[PDB]
C-alpha cells in the first residue's frame, strides 16, 4: 500500500491549484454531462422547478500526471479541493445543494494520461420565467445554464462529451411531476456577452407541457356546467319569479365561489390568463341570464302562472324563446373559438 | 487513562483514511442495521417523506485492532473524522442532516479484533414518487437507497448485518395518516458501463387510512346528494321550494368541493376522491335538471311518471356508481 | 491575571477530550437541572412542540482540579471545545440548535474541587405523539427524554439535581391554547441491542384550553341545530319557508365544517370534535329529510302528529346526544 | 502604513482572551445604546417581532492600551474575534441573525486610553408574550432583553451610555409596522436571579397600538350592518314567511361567513377576545330574529295579506312592534358597554 | 505557467489585507456597477422584495499592479479572502446569501494597470417600505442602499461605474406582479454626528399590473352591484323575489370580500380596494335597506315614487361615487 500512498503525496508537489490548466498557453476544454436521476417538482408560484443531476466535468491538467501500478485513482474529498476545478455555476439557480450525507456526494478520479472525471450529486433549484397568458394550455423550456463564473471563452471553454442530444440523459423513472409530462429535451451551446467579458454556456432546456386533466375536471367542468345550469333557468315559466330569482342569483354565488377558488391555484400573478378570461366569459354569461330574466319580469302582466287545467293566462316570453337558442349559442361559439385556439 | 490515549495514539498514527480495510485485497464487507426512530412527515406535494433512523455501519479494519484492552471503546463523535468510514450515501435524498445538539449525534466503537461500529442518528427528506390516482384509497411504497459513492464491489461490499432482523423499530412509527403494512431489506448488485456498485434497499408500504375521508368526505357528499332527492318527493308546483333545494345542494357542493381543495394538497392531477365529487356534482346537476324539465313539460306543454321514476332511478344509479366506484379502488 | 491564564494551561495539557474521566473506573455520574425559558410553539400538524430553556449539567472530572484561586472560573464559551463533555442528546427532538446570538450561549463554569458546570441555551422541537381522540377536550403528555447517544450506564449515569425541584420557570410558561397542569420528574434505564443506556425524562401534562371552542366551533353548531327545529313550528304548507330554512341551515353546517378542520392537520381517526360537528351535521340533514315526509304525507296520500313529535323528539335526542357526548368526554 | 500594522502585532502579546477584563479585581462595566434602524414586523400568530439595529457595546480593558500617531483603530473582523468581547445574549431572542454581507456587519474601535466601542447590524427575532383579551384594541409593551450569559452581576454589570430615554433611538423613516403604532419606548434596567446567580439585564419596552380601521370596515362594520339588516325583517310584513324566513336564515349565514374568516385573521389561541364577544354577542342577535319570526308566525291566522283597499285582515303584531324598538336599543346599549370598556 | 506563478505569488508576498488601498493617503475610489438576474418576489407582507444580482466592485491597487503578461488575470475565487475588498453592506437587506454551487459564486480578476474587479453573485431580500393606501392601483419605489460599514468618505469613495449605464438586465426583468417603469442612480454622501459616509442608491419605481384585479375584484363587485339594482325593477309585491336577490347579493359580496381576503396579502390598514368593496357593500345594502321602505310604506302605513326614484338614483349615485373614486386614485 505504500506505492499508492506515495503517489498521492507526490503529485500535488508545487501544484497551484489558483491557476487554470495552460494558463496563458491554451485554452483549457472542460467537458460536461449531465444524469438527471429526477426532475424534480416545479413550483408555478416561485416560477422555478427542482433537478437532482449527478454533475460531470472532465478536463485535462497535466500537472497531474502520474505512473504506477495502477491506471485511474480515487482522490479524497479533501485531495480534491486541493487541486483545480471548473468554477461551475448555474445561471439561473436559486439556491442548490451540495448533498453532504453521510460524506460528500462527490468524486474525482484522475486517469495517468492526466484527464480527470469529476461526479458530484447536486439539487438544483433553476429560474424558469413563465409566460402564463396560455395558462393552463401553456407549454414551457426551463432552461438550465451554466459556465464559468470568472474565465472567459479565451481562457475556459466548455463541451459536451458526446453527440449534445446523447450527453444529458434522464433516468427512466426520474420524472417526479404532478402537473407537467417531460415531452423532451434540446442540448444547445453557445456565447453570451456580459459586462465583465464573453463567456461560454451550456444550455439544456426542459420542455414541459402542463396535464390539463385536473383543471378540465376541478375548473372547467364545473364553470361549464353552472353556465349551463344559469341558462335552464331560461326553460322554466316566467311566472315563477321568486324561483327564477333564487335559481339565477345562487347560480351568480355558485360562479363567485368556483371563481374565487379556480384562482387559488393560479399563481399570484397581476395579469390575466386564459382561465381567467373563460371565466370572465362565464361570469357574463351567468349574469346576463339574471339580466335577461329581469327584463322578462318587467313585461309580466299575470302574478299567477298557468293552472295546467284550462281566466287569462301570461304567454311565454319571445325574450324566453330567444334566449333558449341565443345563449347556449354564443356560450358554443365561445368554447369552439376559445378551445381551437388555446389547443 | 493514559495506556488507553497511547493506546489510541498508536493507532491513528500513520493512519491513512485514504485507504479502505484490506486495500488491494478481498473487498471489506460492511454492515448495516437501522433503528428506525420515526417516520415524521409523508407529503404528496412534494413526494417525499421524513424519516428519523440510527444508521449503524459495521465492518473490520485490522489497522485499528487492539490488544490488552478488554474493553469495547466508546470514543468521542470527534474521533470520527480521523479514521475510514464508508462512502455511503442515500439516493433518493432531497435533503438530510445529522442532529448537533447537544453534541453531533454521531458514535464510533471499536472492538479488539479490529471491528468499527459506526452510528450515525440521522434525519432525513427521502424522494418517493407516488401514484396517488387511487387517493385516498391508494398503497404507497417508499424506500430508501443506500449505497457506496465512488467505490465497486470490488473494493466495497453491502449487507444487511442481520438478515431481516437488522432493521427494529417498525412497530415504533406512528404516522396519522398511514399505517406500516410491511418492510423489506434487499441486497442486490447494480451493474452500469462502469461495473458493478453495492446497493441496499429499505423499502416500507403504507396504507391510507380511510375513516376521515369517510367522515370528513363521503359521508358529507353522500348526505349532500341523498338530500337533493328530497326534491323528487315535493310537488311538481312548488317550483321556489324545489329550484331552492336543487340549486342550493349545488352550491353546498361546489362549497364541499372547493373547500375540500384547500385542506387536501395541491396534487394537480385526476384521482379517486377527485371522481367520487365529480360524480356527486353530476347527480346532484342532474336532480335540478330532472324538475326544470318537469316544470317545463308542464308549463311549456307524464308528470307524475318523471317523479316516480326519478325516485327510483336517481338513488339505484348512485348506488350502482358507487358499487363500480369501491370495487374499481378497494 | 497571568497566573490564572498559566493555571488553565497547565490543565489543558495533555487533556485527552475522547476520554470520559475516570475511564475504565466507576461510571462517570452527572447531574442535570432546566430551567425553562418559555414554550413557543405546540403544533399539531408537525406532533411537536417548541422549548427554550437553560440545560446545565453537573458532573466532577479530577483533571480539572485546580488550588489557590478562591474563586468559580467562568470562562469564554470557546474553552467548551478544549474539554470532555457529555454526549448528551435528546431522543425525542426532531430539530434543535445552541443560539449564537451576538455570541454562541454556552457557560463553562468551573469549581475548585473538579466540579463543572456546562450551561446552554437550547431551542429544541421535541417529538411529542398526541393523542387526539378527545379533541379539544383532549388532554396530553409531552415528554423530553435526556440519553447518552454513545456510552451506555458502565460509563456515565444521569440523575436529576436537586430532586422535584430540577426543573424551575413552568410556572411562569403562557401557552395561548394549553396550561401546565404539572410536571414529572423520571429516572430510568433503556436497554438496547448494544447495551443499556441511562434515560433521563421530563415530562408535562397539557390541559387544552376549552372555552374558545365552545364559542368559536360548540355555539354556533347548536344555534344551527336549534335554528333548523324552527321548521317545526312553520306551517306544514309553507313548502319555500321551510325548504330555504333546511337547506342554508345545511349549507351553514356545512360552511362551519368545511374551513374549521384546516385548524388543524388532516390527521385521519375520529376525535371528539368531528364526532359532535357530524352528530349536529345529521341532526339539520334530518329536521330537512323529515319535511320531505311531511310534504309528501299530505299531498302525496297525520300531518300535524308527525310535526309535533318533531317538536319533542328532535330537542330530546339532541341533548341526550349532549348529555352521553359530555358525560363521555368530561 | 508600517506604524498601523506594528501596533496590530503587538496588541495580543501576552493577552489571553479567555478571560474578561479586571478578573478578580473589579467588576467589568459596559455601556451599551441602540439605533434602530427598523423595527420590524410583528407576528401576533408567533408572538414574536422582528427588530434591525446598530447593537453598540462599550467597555473598557487596561490590557489593550497603545500608542502612535492615530487615536481609533479600526480592528479586522478576524482581529476581532481574536480578542475578548461580551457574551451579550437577548433573553427572549428567538432566532437572531448576524449579517455578513457582504463581510461581517461588524466594526471594532480601540481607543488609546483603551475604550472599545463594538457595533454590530442585527436582525433580531424576540419573544413579545401578548394577552389578546382586548383583540383588536389592545396595546402591548414587546420588550428587549439582553445580558452576559455567564458572567454574573459580580463580574460584568451593563449601564446605558447616556440618559436612558436617549440611549434607544430609532430611525425616522424606521417603522416598518402594519397594524400598529409605535408610541414610544421606555428604558429601564434591574437584576434577575437564575439557577446560576444574579445577572444584570438590560430591558426596551416599545409600546405598541393596533390600528383599529383596518378592523372597522372588514369586521365591525359587515357585522353591524347583517345584525341591522336581521332586524329590518322586523319591518316586513308578517304574512311573507318565504321572504324573512330567507332574510333571516340568510343573514344567520352571512354571519357565519363574516364570523370563520374574522377568525383565520386572527391568531390561534384558545380564549375568547374582545373580537370574538362582539361576534358571539352579533350572532346572539341574528338568532333571537330569527326566532323573533318563529314566534310572530306562530300567531299568525291567515295567509294572505292586506289588499290595499279595506273581509279582515291579521293586525301588525304586537311582538314586531315591540322588537322594532326593543332589538335596536338592546343591541345599541350592548355597542355603548363594549365600546366604553375596551375604548 | 511557471513565470505567471512567481508573479502571483510575488503580489501576495506580503500583502496585508487589513489596509486599505493607499493606506494614510487619498480616498479609494471604489466604482460598482450591477447585472441584475432577476427580482423573484415582493412581499407585502413582509415589506421587502428578493433580488438576485451579479456585484462588481472596481479599484485600483498599486500593491496588486503587473507587467509583462498581456492579460487578464482570472484567479481562483478563494483568491478573494487573501485580499482587501470594500466592506461594503447593503443597509436595508434583511436576507442575503452568496450562491455557492457548484463553488462559491465569486470572482477576482487583476489587470495589468492595477484594477481590480470584485464580482459576487448575490440574493438579497431587501427591506421596502409600501404606501399601498392606493392598492391595487399603488406604485411604489423600492431601493437598495449600498454603504461602507466602517469607513468616511475621508477613506473609501462610492461612485457608479459607467454613469447611467452601471446598471443592465433591467429591461429584461419580468415580474408577475408589477412592472419596471423607470430606475435612477444616485450618489450622496449621507452626514450624522461622526461625519460623512459613502452611500449609493439603486431604485425601482414599479407599477402594479391591473388586469387581474379588474377581472377578479372591480368586474364581480360592479356587477353585483348592478345586480341588487334589478329588485328596484321587480314589483313591489314579490317580496320572496325582491328580499332573495337583496340578501343573496349582500352574502355575495361578503363571499367576495371575505374569500378575496384571505387570497389577498394580510396588509392590516385601509388600502383603495378596501375602500371600492366597502362602497359596493353599503349600495347593496341599501338597495336591500330600499325594499324595507318600500314594503312598509304600502303594508304599515307613492309606492311607485321609492322604485321610479332608485331605478335612477342609485345608477347615478354610484356612477358619482366611481367618478370620485377613480379620479381621486387616478
Ligand atoms: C458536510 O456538510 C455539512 C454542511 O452542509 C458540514 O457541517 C458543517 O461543517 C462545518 C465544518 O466542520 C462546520 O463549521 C464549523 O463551525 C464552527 C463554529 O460554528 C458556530 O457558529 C456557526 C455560525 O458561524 C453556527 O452555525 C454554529 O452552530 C456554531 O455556533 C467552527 O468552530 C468550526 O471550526 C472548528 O473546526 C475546524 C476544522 O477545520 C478548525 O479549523 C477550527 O479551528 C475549529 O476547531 C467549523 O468551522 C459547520 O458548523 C457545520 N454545520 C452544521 C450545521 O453542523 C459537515 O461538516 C460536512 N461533512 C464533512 C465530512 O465535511
Ligand atoms: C417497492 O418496490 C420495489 C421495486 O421498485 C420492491 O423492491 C423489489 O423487491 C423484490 C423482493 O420483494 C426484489 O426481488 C428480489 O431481488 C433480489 C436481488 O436481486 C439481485 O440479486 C439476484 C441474485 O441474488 C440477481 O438475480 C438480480 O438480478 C439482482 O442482481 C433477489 O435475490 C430475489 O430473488 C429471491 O427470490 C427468487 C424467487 O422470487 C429466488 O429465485 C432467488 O433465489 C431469491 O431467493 C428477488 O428477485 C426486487 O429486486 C426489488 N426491486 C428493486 C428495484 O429493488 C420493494 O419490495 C417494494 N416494497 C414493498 C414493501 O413491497
Ligand atoms: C407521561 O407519560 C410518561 C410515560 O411515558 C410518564 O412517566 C412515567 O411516570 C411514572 C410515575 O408517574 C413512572 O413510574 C415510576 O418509575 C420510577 C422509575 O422506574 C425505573 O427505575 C426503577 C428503579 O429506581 C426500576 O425498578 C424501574 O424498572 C425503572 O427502570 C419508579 O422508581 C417508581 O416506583 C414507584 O413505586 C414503587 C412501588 O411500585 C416504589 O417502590 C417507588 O419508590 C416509587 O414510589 C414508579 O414506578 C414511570 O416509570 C414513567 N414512565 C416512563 C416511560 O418514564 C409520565 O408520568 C407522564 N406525565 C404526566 C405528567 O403524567
Ligand atoms: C425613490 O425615492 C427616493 C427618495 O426617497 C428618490 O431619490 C431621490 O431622487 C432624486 C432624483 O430623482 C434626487 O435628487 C437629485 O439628487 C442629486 C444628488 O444630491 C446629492 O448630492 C448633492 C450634490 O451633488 C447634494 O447637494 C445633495 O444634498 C445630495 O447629497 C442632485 O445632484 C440632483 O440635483 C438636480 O436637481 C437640482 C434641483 O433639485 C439642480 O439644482 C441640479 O442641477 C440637478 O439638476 C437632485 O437633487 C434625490 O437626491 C434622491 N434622494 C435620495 C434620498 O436619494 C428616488 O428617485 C425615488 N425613485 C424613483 C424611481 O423615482
Ligand atoms: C341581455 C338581454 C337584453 C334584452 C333586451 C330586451 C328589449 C325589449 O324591449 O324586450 C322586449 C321584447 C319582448 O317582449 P315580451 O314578449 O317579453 O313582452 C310582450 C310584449 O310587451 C307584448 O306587447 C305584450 O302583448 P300586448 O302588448 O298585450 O299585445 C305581451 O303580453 P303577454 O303576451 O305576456 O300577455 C308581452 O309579454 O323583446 C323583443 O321583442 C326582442 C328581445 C331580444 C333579446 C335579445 C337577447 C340576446
Ligand atoms: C324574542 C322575543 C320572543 C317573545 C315571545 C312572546 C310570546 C307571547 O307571549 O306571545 C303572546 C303575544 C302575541 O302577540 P301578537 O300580537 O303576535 O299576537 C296577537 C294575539 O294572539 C291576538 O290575540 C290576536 O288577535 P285575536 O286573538 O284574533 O283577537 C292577533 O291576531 P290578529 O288580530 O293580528 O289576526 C295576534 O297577532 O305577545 C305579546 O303580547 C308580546 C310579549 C312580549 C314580547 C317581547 C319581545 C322582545
Ligand atoms: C462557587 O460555587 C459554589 C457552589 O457550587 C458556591 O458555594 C455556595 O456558597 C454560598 C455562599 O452564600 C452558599 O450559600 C451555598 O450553600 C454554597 N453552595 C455549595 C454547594 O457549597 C461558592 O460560594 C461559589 N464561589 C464563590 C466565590 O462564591
Amino acid at each position: 500500500t505504500t506505492v499508492f500512498t506515495r503517489i498521492l503525496d507526490r503529485l500535488l508537489d508545487g501544484y497551484d491549484n489558483r491557476l487554470r490548466p495552460g494558463l496563458g498557453e491554451r485554452v483549457t476544454e472542460v467537458k460536461t454531462d449531465i444524469f438527471v436521476t429526477s426532475f424534480g417538482p416545479v413550483s408555478d408560484h416561485d416560477m422555478e422547478y427542482t433537478i437532482d443531476v449527478f454533475f460531470r466535468q472532465s478536463w485535462k491538467d497535466e500537472r497531474l500526471k502520474f505512473k504506477g501500478p495502477m491506471t485511474v485513482l480515487r482522490l479524497n474529498n479533501l485531495m480534491a479541493s486541493k487541486i483545480w476545478t471548473p468554477d461551475t455555476f448555474f445561471h439561473n439557480g436559486k439556491k442548490s445543494v451540495a448533498h453532504n450525507m453521510t460524506m460528500p456526494n462527490k468524486l474525482l478520479r484522475i486517469t495517468e494520461d492526466g484527464t480527470l472525471l469529476y461526479t458530484m450529486r447536486l439539487t438544483v433549484r433553476a429560474e424558469c420565467p413563465m409566460h402564463l397568458e396560455d395558462f393552463p394550455m401553456d407549454a414551457h423550456a426551463c432552461p438550465l445554464k451554466f459556465g464559468s463564473y470568472a474565465y472567459t471563452r479565451a481562457e475556459v471553454v466548455y463541451e459536451w462529451t458526446r453527440e449534445p442530444a446523447r450527453s444529458v440523459v434522464v433516468a427512466e423513472d426520474g420524472s417526479r411531476l404532478n402537473q407537467y409530462d417531460l415531452l423532451g429535451q434540446t442540448v444547445d451551446s453557445g456565447i453570451v456577452q456580459s459586462s465583465t467579458g464573453e463567456y461560454v454556456v451550456m444550455t439544456t432546456h426542459f420542455h414541459l407541457k402542463r396535464k390539463i386533466g385536473y383543471f378540465v375536471i376541478q375548473t372547467y367542468l364545473p364553470c361549464i356546467m353552472t353556465v349551463i345550469l344559469s341558462q335552464v333557468s331560461f326553460w322554466l315559466n316566467r311566472e315563477s319569479v321568486p324561483a327564477r330569482t333564487v335559481f339565477g342569483v345562487t347560480t351568480v354565488l355558485t360562479m363567485t365561489t368556483l371563481s374565487i377558488s379556480a384562482r387559488n391555484s393560479l399563481p399570484k400573478v397581476a395579469y390575466a390568463t386564459a382561465m381567467d378570461w373563460f371565466i370572465a366569459v362565464c361570469y357574463a354569461f351567468v349574469f346576463s341570464a339574471l339580466i335577461e330574466f329581469a327584463t322578462v319580469n318587467y313585461f309580466t302582466k299575470r302574478g299567477y302562472a298557468w293552472d295546467g287545467k284550462s281566466k287569462t293566462f301570461n304567454s311565454v316570453s319571445k325574450i324566453d324563446r330567444l334566449s333558449r337558442i341565443a345563449f347556449p349559442l354564443l356560450f358554443g361559439i365561445f368554447n369552439l373559438v376559445y378551445w381551437a385556439t388555446y389547443l | 487513562m493514559s495506556f488507553v490515549k497511547e493506546t489510541v495514539d498508536k493507532l491513528l498514527k500513520g493512519y491513512d483514511i485514504r485507504l479502505r480495510p484490506d486495500f488491494g485485497g478481498p473487498p471489506v464487507c460492511v454492515g448495516m442495521n437501522i433503528d428506525i426512530a420515526s417516520i415524521d412527515m409523508v407529503s404528496e406535494v412534494n413526494m417525499d417523506y421524513t424519516l428519523t433512523m440510527y444508521f449503524q455501519q459495521y465492518w473490520r479494519d485490522k489497522r485499528l485492532a487492539y490488544s490488552g484492552i478488554p474493553l469495547n471503546l466508546t470514543l468521542d463523535n470527534r474521533v470520527a473524522d480521523q479514521l475510514w468510514v464508508p462512502d455511503t450515501y442515500f439516493l433518493n435524498d432531497k435533503k438530510s442532516f445529522v442532529h448537533g445538539v447537544t453534541v453531533k449525534n454521531r458514535m464510533i466503537r471499536l472492538h479488539p479484533d479490529g471491528t468499527v461500529l459506526y452510528g450515525l442518528r440521522i434525519t432525513t427528506t427521502a424522494a418517493c414518487m407516488m401514484d396517488l390516482r387511487r387517493y385516498p384509497l391508494d398503497e404507497q411504497n417508499c424506500t430508501l437507497e443506500i449505497e457506496s459513492y465512488g467505490y465497486t464491489t470490488d473494493d466495497i461490499e453491502f449487507y444487511w448485518r442481520g438478515g431481516d432482523k437488522a432493521v427494529t423499530g417498525v412497530e415504533r412509527i406512528e404516522l396519522p395518516q398511514f399505517s406500516i403494512v410491511e418492510h423489506r431489506l434487499v441486497s442486490r448488485n447494480v451493474v452500469f458501463a462502469t461495473g458493478a456498485y453495492p446497493r441496499l434497499s429499505l423499502s416500507f408500504r403504507l396504507k391510507r387510512n380511510i375513516g376521515y375521508f369517510i367522515l370528513q368526505t363521503y359521508m358529507p357528499s353522500i348526505l349532500i346528494t341523498i338530500l337533493s332527492w328530497v326534491s323528487f318527493w315535493i310537488n311538481y308546483d312548488a317550483s321556489a321550494a324545489r329550484v331552492a333545494l336543487g340549486i342550493t345542494t349545488v352550491l353546498t357542493m361546489t362549497t364541499i368541493n372547493t373547500h375540500l381543495r384547500e385542506t387536501l394538497p395541491k396534487i394537480p392531477y385526476v384521482k379517486a376522491i377527485d371522481m367520487y365529487l365529480m360524480g356527486c356534482f353530476v347527480f346532484v346537476f342532474l336532480a335540478l335538471l330532472e324538475y326544470a324539465f318537469v316544470n317545463y313539460i308542464f308549463f311549456g306543454r307524464d308528470v307524475n311518471a318523471i317523479d316516480r321514476w326519478s325516485r327510483i332511478v336517481f338513488p339505484f344509479t348512485f348506488s350502482l356508481f358507487n358499487l363500480v366506484y369501491w370495487l374499481y379502488y378497494v
